[PDB]
């Protein structure tokens, strides 16, 4: 016979417009509703530069995934 | 003197650093011959040493007027062209040898030293060397870029494995590992980054599940982190730490529950176990195949284990996403005096063997309903030498700290990635054509293509960069213009 | 503490201050022995992790977990007396065998007042640069000799130079007469 | 005899 002394198990947390201002993803910015370009970040979300400018000026985390927002500068 | 130098030396450089019809300059040929003969020019009494001396003094004299200019720039671009030709020859020659990465690193070391000996230590020539290597890696086919990236990922994984597992040969190999990283880091900012990162994730996964996140993985990342475009590996590492924090919180939550129970009972009156640790992984960062899942957890696992798993799932639900359980993991078992270090499936089989004295494979095949290939992989160590299971499919005991884990199987490139890249390319071409002379800001175009997909933003950006290099599209700078 | 009061920072500060105060009210010889034991533990764990293959991962994980209590020594004379023994043991570790030393120093860095341990690693880097310069000098000299003339199977030796500011070497370990105890090619 | 393949010497400066 065998006996278990320890163990480790694994599982995944299985579960798209500009959520922060809720306008359509490709549409314009409600605050100004037309000069906001879209912004991308390392955490792979797309938000309005207006939305993000304000929000970041308030708080310094990604509002969608709880990580320090980093303006994506690859490929640029 | 300013007049004399600007008159005599300058057009001489501007002439000798001009490509011929074949594309070769005089100074280019000179440097090429130097690099070719450097190996055999180590005899103090030989013609080759004299050749090296002549070339060395000529170059030092030509650049000695320096501390842009017109003497620096031309010689710089010539050094660039010669490094590019050399590296491209090498890459075409050996992209399938089982010693490719080490020869690549030897090349980088030898060419950097040659540059320092020739032109002295100066800043811009190192940047020339880097740009040359880059341009050479870009002048390649897609299948070959894929194979090269896979070779890099395998090299890192194999070095870390050897250094951690082995003894003094390890610590020897490890300083070398640190040396060889600076050549690799030239990959950043190129297209190859995405495929290299994809390949790196796939080995870092198994390495983290075979051993906790050691110093080695964090150190390698603190060297080469800015190469990975989306920063996936850092997120896997951070995930392990977040999980330990969650373990702390679960302990506290248990205490609070028990306190409430004690209080209620106290008002009414007033009126030898297996340790288990859980790990949650975000599916945005780990490559967990759908083949690796648990579906009827009670059926395939013992009772108390499932009770603990249910309790933890209850906590995770109450704290806030459901928990999809997997067969990935590692366990330590006791069987006689010896200790066993096995994976999850191995522990499952060996625990099923706690009652019966012989196992027929078809029973377990029906029970698990998992891929029989992974069960074969699990059994091969277990049926191998020093294997507490003997195969006859009949399983029976044959009758030191044993480590029985299925070793890594490096993905052998034969193709799906090429299909994905080509499809993204044509979709982006259609999108650019539809917008005409207006085009878009790049981020808007990424949004459009991602919407049309129903893949990562970085993948689309990689396709965009490859197209730009091909010259189909040009940059206006926020917006991009097709041509 | 986390069970009794929940997650709060002020109680953690109280815990650290309590450990510090407990350490302080001790006789000198006890403090010296304690510092020596701490340094010996760190050295033993690192050396075992480097030589031991199969359980070395466990040792290294335990070391990273256990580093946190030792940070209490920052802001005491124990830091001064502990830097000394860390110097003595790290010298031998560096000579005999690295890359984990920097990792350890990245989190135990504040404890050392005079920062000598980092100075040792800086010294190693300087020695490497010096070797490169030496090679370039040799090539230059050969070039001058060839110009003057034309104007008309071996052991691999690497040399490491140490500074006396931040390196403990006992003068009993010196070598005085090289030709008396060395072959001729090495001496050359 | 006994053959050397590599040596590392150590010096201080005074």
């Amino acid at each position: 016979r065998f006996e278990v002394k320890k163990w480790n198990a694994v599982a995944l947390w299985a579960w798209d417009n500009c959520a922060i201002c809720r306008n359509h993803i490709m549409d314009l910015c409600i605050e100004c509703q037309e000069e906001c370009t879209v912004a991308w970040g390392v955490c792979n979300h797309a938000f309005h530069f207006h939305c993000i400018s304000r929000w970041l000026k308030t708080r310094q985390v990604c509002p969608l995934d709880n990580r320090e927002w980093e303006f994506q500068k690859y490929g640029h | 003197g300013k007049t004399c130098w600007e008159a005599l030396v300058s057009p001489l450089v501007q002439n000798i650093t001009s490509p011929d019809a074949e594309g070769v300059s005089a100074l280019g040929w000179l440097l090429d011959q130097y690099l070719e003969q450097r190996e055999t020019s180590r005899n103090p009494l030989s013609r080759a040493a004299s050749f090296a001396s002549r070339v060395r003094r000529l170059c030092h004299l030509l650049v000695h007027v320096e501390p842009p200019s017109s003497s620096l720039r031309n010689i710089t671009q010539c050094w660039l062209s010669v490094v590019q030709e050399q590296v491209s020859r090498f890459l075409a020659a050996a992209w399938r040898a089982p010693d490719f990465v080490p020869r690549y690193c030897k090349l980088y070391e030898h060419l950097q030293r040659a540059g320092s000996e020739l032109f002295g230590p100066r800043a811009a020539f190192m940047l020339a060397l880097r740009s040359g290597f880059s341009g050479a890696l870009l002048q390649q086919s897609f299948l070959t870029a894929a194979h090269m990236s896979e070779q890099f990922a395998r090299y890192i994984d194999q070095q870390i494995q050897g250094g951690l597992i082995g003894g003094a040969p390890g610590v020897e190999m490890l300083g070398q590992l640190q040396r060889h990283l600076e050549p690799i880091m030239v990959l950043s900012g190129l297209e190859l980054a995405t495929t290299f990162e994809h390949f790196y994730q796939h080995y870092m996964a198994d390495r983290l599940l075979s051993f906790g996140s050691s110093w080695l993985e964090g150190a390698v990342l603190e060297q080469i982190g800015l190469c990975f475009p989306n920063r996936l590996p850092q997120l896997m590492l951070q995930s392990l730490s977040t999980s330990e924090e969650l373990q702390r919180q679960f302990h506290l939550f248990q205490l609070q529950r028990l306190d409430k129970l004690f209080l209620e009972q106290e008002d009414e009156e007033e009126k030898p176990s297996p340790a288990i640790s859980i790990l949650v992984l975000s599916p945005r960062c780990w490559p967990v195949s759908p083949l690796c899942y648990l579906y009827h957890p009670r059926k395939c696992l013992p009772t108390e284990f499932c009770d603990a798993l249910d309790r933890f799932s209850s906590f995770y639900s109450q704290s806030q996403r459901r928990l999809q359980w997997t067969w990935l993991g590692r366990a330590e078992l006791q069987f006689g005096k010896q200790i066993l270090h096995v994976s999850t499936v191995q522990m499952w089989l060996l625990l099923k063997f706690n009652q019966t004295e012989e196992v027929s494979v078809e029973t377990l095949l029906k029970d698990s309903d998992l891929s029989p290939e992974l069960l074969l992989q699990a059994l091969v160590p277990l049926t191998s030498g020093n294997g507490p299971l003997t195969l006859h499919g009949v399983l029976r005991l044959h009758e030191e700290a044993l480590w029985l884990i299925p070793p890594q199987a490096y993905l052998n490139v034969e193709r799906t990635l090429e299909q994905k890249r080509n499809l993204l390319s044509c979709l982006l071409v259609r999108i650019l054509k539809a917008h005409g002379e207006k085009g878009l800001h790049i981020d808007q175009l990424v949004c459009l293509v991602l919407e049309a997909w129903q893949c990562t933003s970085t993948d689309v950006l990689s396709c965009i960069l490859h197209l730009l290099g091909q010259g189909y599209v040009k940059r206006r700078p926020q917006i991009l213009m097709y041509a």
